[PDB]
């Protein structure tokens, strides 16, 4: 048994989420068929599940926003959560589910919860008292990147993940830690480059 | 409420792990369906135990199962690096639901343990011109992947305004985090000390700032 998830990678804040999982090598007229989550931010977190007759059970915490459902004639099953925020934003799995525990899982899709729309980040600086760095603030969508003195530091750099905040804008960070005696003789200049929104921005720290 | 169980443990190849997994009478402590899943980065998670102590087949017998009244736990004998992952357990909890733990992430150790830099930023004054405030906590070079980030605003818990990313292997082969404590510059000014907590294998790390 093979599980797909199909979908719509982006959603915008209070739409309803709709979801497919195309099942390939059994039937979806047998056993249980369910939807789990994770945040990135938490673990696993049940969604529900329907029984092959059309029966539904859900997490008592998203049952009044749920509704999972078959498409049998195309060995189909979907999950539509309502009016979704911020706090929905995960990786979607679906997978079958029989005799007290869930057997197949399929690969899982990301779906992002933004009503944004493109914008280019404000870059602040992180000013060392040695680390310092930038701080990539409010773009939209991914992604960002960022080298230091056009790529002539790179020991002591790391650039962080993204997080995507509950304005559905995201933010990263990007630190380099130097040599204390440096500060006066030797400038540091992050070069935060945003494609989508076809901006750059150098931005030179203390 | 998810199950609880720890965020990190570790051990060397050919050695022994075991992850606790505690729920409650109605979930862990109520039945004798408590299955397990290990999930590799992107890749489909895998049931390697359920019904407490009962292997699938393909499934190697060094995964084994036990349950103590609320408390499950999955032990994973003679470690080898394909056994580094993350793993969660999952109980039937009444009514026809089911409830997953926290996860905890396994680590087969193949380089020095190693506790965290932490580096602690104000929001800029330029950022507080915009009229933002957002602190700060870089956290690197520590081993294994795993850390525990508490924020605290005079020295008592803040739970809102919080991000944290997962970490991220360097070029270096440790490992990287940050924390983002996002607020208004009212908020900010509204107490006289913030601090990032890190927590890495058993030790704190902690630093702290103020307007």
């Amino acid at each position: 048994v093979q599980l797909q998830e199909s979908g719509p990678g982006l959603v915008k804040s209070s739409e309803t989420l709709s979801l497919t999982c195309t099942v390939s090598g059994g039937s979806i007229s047998s056993y249980f068929w369910s939807w789990i989550r994770q945040p990135p931010g938490k673990g696993l977190e049940w969604i529900g599940y329907i029984y092959y007759s059309g029966s539904t059970n859900y997490n008592p915490s998203l049952k009044s926003r749920v509704t999972i459902s078959l498409h049998t004639s195309k060995n189909q099953f979907s999950l539509k959560l309502s009016s979704v925020t911020a706090a929905d934003t995960a990786v979607y799995y679906c997978a079958r589910h029989r005799n007290w525990l869930f057997d197949y899982w399929g690969q899982g899709t990301l779906v992002t919860v933004s009503s944004a729309s493109t914008k280019g980040p404000s870059v602040f600086p992180l000013a060392p008292s040695a680390a310092l760095g930038c701080l990539v603030k409010d773009y939209f969508p991914e992604p960002v990147t960022v080298s230091w003195n056009s790529g002539a530091l790179t020991s002591g750099v790391h650039t962080f993940p993204a997080v995507l905040q509950s304005s559905g804008l995201y933010s990263l960070s990007s630190v380099v830690t130097v040599p204390s005696s440096s500060l006066g003789t030797q400038t540091y200049t992050c070069n935060v480059d945003h494609k989508p929104s076809n901006t750059k921005v150098d931005k030179t720290v203390e | 409420s998810a199950l609880t169980q720890p965020r990190s443990v570790s051990g060397s190849p050919g050695q022994s792990v075991t992850i606790s997994c505690t729920g409650t009478s109605s979930d862990v402590g109520g039945y004798n369906y408590v299955s397990w899943y290990q999930q590799h980065p992107g890749k489909a998670p895998k049931v390697m135990i359920y019904d407490v102590s009962k292997r699938p087949s393909g499934v190697p017998d060094r995964f084994s199962g036990s349950k103590s009244g609320n408390t499950a736990s999955l032990t994973i004998s003679g470690l080898q690096a394909e056994d580094e992952a993350d793993y969660y357990c999952c109980s039937y909890a009444g009514s026809y639901t089911y409830v997953f733990g926290t996860g905890t992430k396994v680590t087969v150790l193949g380089q020095p343990k190693a506790n965290p830099t932490v580096t602690l930023f104000p929001p800029s004054s330029e950022e507080l011109q915009a009229n933002k405030a957002t602190l700060v906590c870089l956290i690197s070079d520590f081993y294994p992947g795993a850390v525990t980030v508490a924020w605290k605003a005079d020295g008592s818990p803040v739970k809102a305004g919080v991000e944290t990313t997962k970490p991220s292997k360097q070029s270096n082969n440790k490992y990287a985090a940050s924390s983002y404590l996002s607020l208004t510059p009212e908020q900010w000014k509204s107490h006289r000390s913030y601090s990032c907590q890190v927590t890495h294998e058993g030790s704190t790390v902690e630093k702290t700032v103020a307007p």
